[PDB]
């Protein structure tokens, strides 16, 4: 669970992803990381923006 | 049969055994004139009257 | 379906009946009743004439039964022989003897997985026809296997 | 014996008979609090209570 | 598909034997229950002729039988 | 989704079992008639109790300890008194409830959606086939024990290897008060249960001819 | 890259398991043949112990230091009870499940990305078979070894060096209280565990013709 970022110009968007849980025992770890794009090495988001 | 020894019996049989810290055996055991018994690796007979 | 077999593993019903009814045109005795199944193949056209000889066409009839002895999971099988009388009783049973034997040691090398194969010859004791004037074309001369399928 | 006995002696007897439970499994009548299972292959039915 | 085809045709699956029946007096080539007879020779599965699989979440790739031997193929490959 | 899955189980479960009800109401006298209780009936209305036989068998407690018995005997429920005949329809007879809710969140609206759906839905329909049948299969098994071992207790008490049961009656005539009596009194006990014996004399040796 | 050398060992692995496997089943009644245990239990179903054997050993232990034995003999696994002939089923089967998970993350994009993605899978299917091959040579390595020993400590046994192993058994008549009874018990139990002696004088040699 986690939420996204605004940037200042709408070329790209970053992931804000924290609440990072593994189920069965009553744990839930609390890891903050970042996106990259898969298979383009990237930081953006894929839509459109016109 | 209630006899106590160092040696272990082994063909005729037993029922309840107890073997303490020291080395001692006692057997409790069914009624038989005759025993089998092992000095260590070596075999014996033991022959009991009565 | 995909782990589960559907049916047993090389046996269809077609090709049974299909075999079965190709087999009684042919001439060759077939018999079903209850879980048990009578094969009775003529001496005639099988073997040499009173001789454990074989012709190299009856290797086509032994593979094409040996395939459909194959369609159905077995667990004991019997071979029986007879024949006619000819000279003596020990030379004829010693004959229906050889030939079980022959007959019975290509079907176990073929692919019948019996768990036993069970082979012996009588001579010319019990007949099925009273009528006796031909030699090894007479019909009272033959071989039998006879087996339960089980479950 | 006082109160420091450290050494003492093993005691043992008759092996225990047979596991009674086996009687209604053999009937057909499953052990209380078992759980059901599959079998594949043949004629046979089986259980699971404690992790026997 | 037709289990008991070319013939009279299904008539019911026998529990007993687990086997469809023909019309015609045959048991059929196919099977309709699991509790029959088949000729089972190979399998799948891991950690088998052991105790099964362990069924804990591991936090390697480590993966071991409930005797304590381990499968190396059934671990994977680093 | 699952869904469809999981109640078509529900439904498959439920039909099977109207059938299964149906088809054992239908046969019904040659069911009594087999499953006899009050013939079995001891003297004084006792159940006569469960007992159960096995035959060779061996134990290993663990490493090197083995015991080999030939044959056990065991005393499954104790007797009791008893008013009716039980009969078998507190063993056989499956609970049936139509199941009136299937939930209309995913209907299907693509035929890919219908596909799945019918597959899925005539899995879950043969899962609750073979679910119904295993309930029936245990029921038939337990009741098939409980009379197995009733016949075996008159057959060991026909063999002489059981005490049968012992009751004292004790017997008063009006008592009570002025404003409430009884006739009679009749006080009925039974002191001994019966259980097996464990001498060697009283085994009584079967025959046939 | 990485997901190709990992599907290649992966897929190699399985599919030399599925091979091997296939052949070993092929070929499966004069394995049996070969490795027969249930000719070689003992009387009283105890499977015969492990021995191992020794020629020549030389240990230096430092300078000025060495010991020389001629043979040496150890036990490995001690004799004991089974219930079971054991196979070389649970020696010699490996297990199998083929892998189709593929998550495509060094994404094949050109037809050079594509032919690289081929080579890494080639050579990870190369890693793959040899790994199966060199546990398929573990694993027959062991079975060996455990036979060995077997047939080593039969050969012993004959060659009077080893003690074989004792048993006695205790009968009891009808058992238990009144609810519970058996109808004969019988005790096994061992006393001496099979061991080798140390005296010059018990010795026995063999010469054939």
């Amino acid at each position: 669970i986690g939420s996204f970022n605004l940037p200042s110009n709408a070329d790209k968007m970053v992931i804000t992803f924290n609440t990072m849980s593994i189920p069965g025992a009553e744990k839930t770890i609390s890891i903050s990381a970042y996106a990259i794009d898969p298979n383009t090495a990237r930081t953006a988001l894929a839509s459109r923006t016109n | 049969m209630y006899v106590r020894t160092n040696l272990t019996i082994l063909s005729p049989g037993w029922l309840a055994s107890m073997t303490s810290a020291d080395g001692t055996h006692a057997y409790e055991m069914q009624k038989s004139p005759v025993l089998l018994v092992s000095w260590h690796g070596k075999v014996m007979q033991l022959k009991v009257e009565g | 379906v995909p782990k589960l077999p559907c049916r047993v593993d090389g046996a269809c019903d077609a090709t049974i009946i299909k075999m079965m009814t190709d087999l009684n045109k042919k001439g060759i005795k077939v018999a079903s009743v209850g879980q048990n199944y009578l094969i009775s193949i003529p001496a005639s056209a099988l073997f040499a004439d009173q001789s454990p000889r074989l012709n190299w066409a009856s290797y086509s009839l032994l593979n094409e039964i040996a395939a459909f002895l194959k369609q159905f999971r077995k667990i004991a099988i019997t071979v029986t022989s007879y024949s006619s009388k000819y000279v003596s009783v020990k030379r004829e049973r010693a004959l229906t003897l050889a030939r079980s034997r022959v007959v019975s040691e290509y079907l176990w090398s073929q692919g019948v997985d019996s768990r036993i194969i069970f082979t012996q010859g009588l001579g010319s004791d019990k007949p099925i026809t009273s009528y006796t004037l031909g030699g090894d074309r007479s019909p009272n001369a033959r071989v039998e296997i006879t087996f339960r399928r089980a479950v | 014996y006082g109160p420091n006995a450290k050494s003492m002696p093993t005691e043992e007897g008759i092996p225990p008979s047979a596991n009674d439970l086996l009687l209604h499994v053999l009937e057909g009548v499953p052990p209380p609090g078992s759980r059901r299972l599959v079998v594949s292959g043949g004629d046979a039915r089986a259980w699971l209570s404690n992790e026997k | 598909d037709g289990c008991c085809s070319k013939m009279g045709g299904i008539n019911y699956c026998d529990s007993s034997a687990g086997r469809l029946v023909c019309n015609n007096g045959f048991y059929s080539t196919c099977y309709c229950t699991r509790h029959a007879v088949m000729d089972l020779q190979f399998l799948m599965g891991c950690c088998l002729w052991h105790g099964g699989v362990y069924p804990q979440l591991n936090s390697s790739g480590l993966v071991v039988c409930n005797d304590g031997y381990v499968s190396e193929e059934c671990s994977l490959q680093k | 989704k699952e869904t469809a899955l999981s109640v078509g189980a529900q439904a498959g479960l439920a039909w099977r079992a109207k059938i299964i009800d149906e088809q054992l109401n239908k046969q019904a006298r040659n069911l009594d008639a087999i499953y006899d209780f009050n013939s079995l009936v001891l003297e004084h209305n006792i159940l006569p109790p469960v007992l159960l036989e096995g035959r060779n068998t061996l134990n290993l407690a663990d490493a090197q300890s083995i015991r080999i018995s030939d044959r056990t005997y065991k005393v499954a429920k104790q007797a009791h008194f008893i008013t009716t005949p039980p009969t078998w329809r507190q063993y056989l007879w499956m609970d049936y409830v139509k199941p009136e809710a299937p939930n209309v969140t995913l209907l299907p609206k693509t035929k890919a959606e219908k596909e799945i759906w019918c597959i899925y839905t005539e899995r879950g329909w043969k899962n609750g086939i073979d679910q119904a049948n295993t309930i029936l299969e245990e029921n038939i098994a337990r009741i098939k024990e409980d009379f197995g071992g009733m016949i075996l207790y008159r057959k060991l008490l026909a063999m002489n290897m059981v005490s049968p049961p012992y009751v004292s009656h004790t017997d008063l005539g009006v008592t009570g008060d002025g404003s409430e009596i009884h006739i009679d009194d009749r006080v009925l006990r039974i002191t001994a249960l019966p259980e097996l014996n464990v001498n060697s004399a009283e085994w009584r040796a079967a025959v046939a001819k």
